[PDB]
């Protein structure tokens, strides 16, 4: 199960697989990705 | 005599092939020993870039016509001619039954999905004495149920015969030999979205419309025998949880059952409505 | 007024911004009436779905020809 | 955008001006040279950089998140 | 580099260009072509008498081109023929066909 | 300066000036022939698939794909793809431990790199799904740049 | 030319087959193996080599006779030169017409 | 220094443009072939020679 | 007599969007449709 | 054994034997023993004469 | 960060913002620190709590 989003309700789906291409709150049809916890240290050089 | 090749290094022979590739400067490299293999590796992705024989298989044909620099009788002979080298096939069978569910899939927007399965299992049998005949249709009408049923959407028999008339029998049978044909050459849930989807509700019911055909199935109430009916009498009761104006008149009108299962549905589930308070 | 045909079936409006991320095109069906007749000769004994038909954007049938500008935010659609 | 922190070529203070900019001009109805100018900014380098920025995120911020 | 051959190596002096005798054309033909389906057509490699077959040169530089050996990167291709039931025109030709015939009589041909 | 060129304030480059982003998407999709053959977004291995390219992997996700955000450079393999390898079929050398799987994954463009934007999963029109990745990097004025 | 050029061989009699490299099988996920317009302008006048051998073969309907002949010279023409005036252009099955080898030579871009 | 003369100065509209040089930048020594003539590729984002 | 079966709706949706997705228009015709050019507001 | 990355460096050393090594993915070999006759691909360094155009 | 700024956007103009600077000589350099790249004897640590509440 891996945390995606939906563009009309914002909401931590927070899904697995074999699931219908659907969220939470608002019929919504497409999700994201859902952006790492882990950090990513910065060269900001 | 096999023809092969097997890749190997000459200064290693240590194993079977560990070694890497180096498409974007073109050479096998003795990924262990540091020594390169082959050479002037040619593209192998920009080549497809470009641009049914799955079902078609081997042979091949082209599609032609008349040109700029032409008259009409060069385009009348390689109008007739090219109507001439068809009946070298039967494949004039194999292609129209294509053609005919080209149109077919089409005509109920069937996605390219089910076309093709519903093409494909047609290129699996396409015959046998066991089939001999058998209406060239009621195949075509099991041809694309198959498909369906494997595009995973699945259709009503009613459906497809109220796409084509076909006596439902011989094909019924047509369908039942052709899934043991496959069986040999080797769910009732579905419909709810598309039911509603004319019915233009929300997913709540179909939802919960879900759960309640998914509690009835397996507790008992063995629940429709041609269950499709108690799909329905789940839309009817997942709509008697709501308020919103669902007639089961209006249900049986567009979704063609008779409501006296849908009493009767309802009838046990007006008794099995109490195990069935999730929410 | 637009929408599209979902592979299971289901059918629904469609909005300018998910077409460009479906894929899809930003169409609208017709409907035409049809008289089926017949005559034997010299006497005579619903509604047609033809096609979908693309649109121009800011047309009368596109459904941003009237809506407000910030809903266009909520359509998430550059004003 | 986002009123740019300092100015290009002279560097001075602009993250500041920005909203005192502002409340000048509502408030004082008041015109453009003299506006800068009481905000201490008498080079032009940066009578450039405020008197041309665009604030845009405030059109970003419209969008529902 | 390319593998050793003893051949003594010679540059180009001389280009005669000319027609082949369709005696030459079979003569040197490794193969006969039958069968336009293409490859094997169990949906294995390779047809034989087919628009491509084996006996010709050889591709996927896992082949070997049965004739002349394996390296994709040197089989130089060999050739199949195909015979003509009816002789046809050669188009670039025609011209001169029609300014050859003039020149003759249809009858001694002299 | 001579001939049409410039000299450009290094300092105000550092200020920002002329700055600007850099906006690439990627697209993919599975799509299949009998069903028989299904293309499959997933994490690839060297242990198990065959034809297999040079860059990494390990940023993928086991479903195929890399969370936003996440760095990148040119030759990272940014969405893991693969194909259905019949055994018999080809015989290319190493087949005889895989028999699994072809890969078929989209790299970043080896000479591009930055940070993963904006990932979204749909079907296309015709119920296959299809993922698009957005790239974003910054593009700071450089000596060739064209002004 | 006796020795080089006949008349005789102005009239193709029998067509040698270049060979695979020089008419490729573009070869793309295991499926998507593609092949170049010289690939069936063999097939076709391959078939239009052997339907017209069997009508002469079997039967002798002595105008269609002249037809599959008509047809294959035709093709062959094709096979030698796509752009030919006062002809159709033999397209393929994608609709453009077919890439001849003349035309692999035609001009800017050609081999030469 | 001073400088021995007098220099026009103002601001002025500039604009940028595509045509960045991480975009036309590339060499090649020994890269893929055609599959038709072995020739080198062309095409830059393809290691074109 | 089956209406469906009748009209195939492709004949228009499949003409129209080809001659769009390429300017195409029949051939006979080319450089119609263009994908559009979103550089800057005024390209 | 500067490898090919750092500029001064080289990408291919060529054996008499029509063999050819890449640098890099050989630096588990490490220094190898050159010998004459073999030959080797440096990077271009100064004073090269090279050909340069500019189209048409 | 949830906001509408590509992220070293904002970490740029986070470069541009000046810092008191009295007591810089008592700091040495960040290369010059055998740290572990970072500590209070080369370098000064900030964080940000921003929410669009
Ligand atoms: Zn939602
Ligand atoms: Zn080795
Ligand atoms: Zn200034
Ligand atoms: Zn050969
Ligand atoms: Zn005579
Ligand atoms: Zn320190």
């Amino acid at each position: 199960t891996l945390k995606y989003i939906c563009a009309e309700c914002s909401s931590k789906l927070s899904l697995s697989r074999t699931d219908a291409v659907r969220c939470k709150d608002c019929g919504h049809r497409i999700l994201l990705k859902a952006r790492t916890k882990r950090l990513v240290q910065f060269e900001a050089r | 005599p096999n023809l092969n090749i097997v890749l190997t290094c000459p200064e290693c022979k240590v194993y079977p092939p560990k070694i890497v590739e180096r498409f974007s400067e073109g050479d096998v490299v003795c990924a262990l020993c540091g020594l390169v293999l082959s050479d002037k590796l040619v593209d192998t992705r920009s080549e497809w870039r470009t641009f049914n024989p799955l079902l078609d298989g081997n042979n091949l044909s082209t599609r032609i016509g008349k040109g700029e620099t032409t008259d009409m009788r060069f385009t009348k002979e390689l109008n007739k001619a090219q109507g001439k080298n068809v009946m070298d096939k039967k494949d004039n069978e194999v292609q129209a039954a294509f053609a005919k569910i080209t149109m077919l899939c089409d005509a109920a927007e069937l996605p390219k999905i089910v076309k093709d399965c519903a093409k494909e299992a047609y290129k699996l049998c396409h015959d046998e004495k066991t089939l001999k005949g058998k209406s060239m249709e009621s195949i075509m009408a099991a041809s694309i149920l198959i498909g369906c049923r494997r595009a995973e959407v699945a259709r009503t028999f009613k459906e497809i015969q109220s796409l084509i008339h076909v006596k439902t029998k011989e094909f019924g049978k047509t369908l039942n030999i052709m899934k043991n044909i496959l069986r040999g050459k080797s769910q009732n849930l579905t419909y709810i979205p598309r039911f509603c989807s004319h019915l233009g509700l929300p997913m709540q019911v179909t939802t919960s419309a879900e759960y309640t055909a998914k509690k009835c199935k397996e507790i008992k109430e063995i629940a429709g025998k041609s269950p499709i009916t108690i799909a329905v009498v789940s839309i009817y009761l997942n709509i008697l949880l709501f308020q919103i104006p669902i007639t089961a008149a209006k249900v049986g009108q567009t979704l063609q059952v008779t409501e006296g299962t849908i009493k009767s549905g309802y009838k046990i589930l007006y008794e099995h409505r109490d195990k069935l308070v999730d929410p | 007024k637009p929408m599209v045909n979902e592979s299971d079936g289901v059918t629904h409006a469609l909005y300018p911004q998910e077409a460009r991320l479906r894929n899809l095109t930003y169409s609208s069906g017709l409907f035409v009436d049809v008289k089926k007749r017949t005559y034997e000769l010299k006497y005579e004994l619903g509604k047609v779905f033809i096609g979908r038909l693309p649109i121009m954007l800011r047309s009368k049938n596109c459904y941003l020809s009237e809506a407000t500008e910030s809903d266009l935010y909520k359509l998430k659609e550059c004003p | 955008m986002i009123v740019p922190v300092r100015c290009f070529s002279c560097g001075k203070v602009v993250g500041d001006k920005w909203e005192s900019y502002l409340n000048l001009l509502q408030e004082d109805e008041l015109d453009e040279g003299t506006a800068l100018s009481r905000l201490g900014l008498k080079r032009y380098c940066c009578r450039r950089m405020i008197l041309t920025h665009v604030d845009l995120i405030e059109k970003f911020l419209r969008y529902n998140p | 580099g390319q593998q050793y051959s003893s051949a003594p190596l010679r540059t180009v002096k001389e280009v005669q260009f000319g027609l082949f005798s369709p005696e030459e054309v079979r003569a040197i033909s490794v193969a006969k072509i039958r069968f336009p389906e293409t490859m094997d057509e169990t949906q294995t490699r390779a047809k034989i008498g087919g628009l491509n077959d084996p006996r010709l040169g050889s591709i996927d530089r896992n082949l070997k081109c049965q004739t002349c050996q394996e390296g994709m990167n040197e089989c130089p291709g060999h050739f199949g023929h195909i015979d003509l039931a009816k002789p046809v025109f050669h188009v670039g030709f025609i011209a001169k066909i029609k300014k050859v015939c003039e020149c003759v009589c249809m009858h001694c041909g002299k | 300066n001579q001939e049409d060129s410039m000299i450009m304030n290094q300092s105000s480059i550092d200020r920002g000036l002329f700055r600007s982003l850099f906006f690439r998407s990627y697209m993919d999709q599975e799509k299949k022939y009998g069903m028989s053959i299904t293309e499959t977004f997933e994490k690839p291995q060297r242990t198990n698939t065959l034809r297999m390219k040079h860059g990494t992997y390990d940023k993928l996700d086991d479903d195929g794909l890399i969370a936003p955000g996440v760095r990148v450079s040119g030759e990272d393999v940014i969405i893991g793809k693969t194909t259905p390898i019949s055994p018999d079929e080809e015989e290319l050398g190493q087949r005889t431990a895989y028999h699994s799987k072809r890969d078929a994954s989209t790299p970043l463009r080896s000479t591009e790199n930055g940070i993963v934007d904006q990932v979204l999963v749909t079907t296309n029109q015709d119920g296959l799904k299809f993922v698009k990745v957005r790239v974003r990097t910054t593009k700071i004025p450089q000596i060739g740049d064209k002004f | 030319n006796e020795v080089f050029s006949r008349p005789e061989w102005m009239i193709l009699t029998c067509l040698p087959v270049p060979p695979p490299p020089v008419r490729p099988s573009i070869s793309f996920n295991e499926s998507q193996r593609g092949e170049d317009d010289l690939t069936f302008k063999l097939a076709d006048i391959l078939k239009a080599n052997i339907s017209l051998e069997t009508l002469e073969h079997n039967g002798a309907p002595h105008h269609a006779i002249e037809e599959a002949e008509s047809l294959l010279q035709f093709h062959v023409a094709t096979y030698m030169d796509n752009d030919i005036a006062g002809q159709p252009q033999a397209l393929q099955k994608s609709g453009r017409p077919v890439k001849s080898i003349r035309a692999r030579l035609k001009g800017k871009e050609g081999r030469i | 220094k001073k400088l021995m003369a007098q220099i026009f100065f103002g601001p002025t509209y500039y604009q940028r443009l595509r045509h960045m040089v991480d975009d036309k930048i590339h060499a090649r020594a020994r890269g893929p072939m055609q599959v038709l003539t072995r020739q080198p590729v062309e095409g830059r984002s393809r290691d074109g020679g | 007599f089956n209406m469906k079966l009748a009209i195939n709706a492709k004949t228009i949706t499949s003409g129209l969007k080809y001659a769009l997705a390429t300017g195409n228009w029949g051939s006979s015709r080319a450089g119609v449709s263009q994908v559009l050019n979103r550089y800057t507001y005024s390209s | 054994r500067n490898g090919p990355n750092e500029h001064p460096g080289a990408k291919y050393v060529i054996r008499d034997s029509g063999d050819r090594i890449d640098l890099r993915y050989s630096k588990r070999a490490g220094d190898i023993q050159l010998q004459y006759g073999w030959k080797v691909e440096r990077h271009i360094m100064d004073n090269d004469p090279v050909l340069f155009n500019r189209q048409p | 960060n949830t906001t509408v700024l590509a992220d070293e956007f904002i970490a740029h103009r986070l470069g541009l913002i000046p810092l008191q600077s009295m007591d810089i000589e008592q700091l040495e350099y960040s290369r010059d620190c055998f740290c572990e790249d970072h500590c209070d004897k080369c370098s000064v640590v900030l964080t940000l709590q921003a929410f669009g509440e």
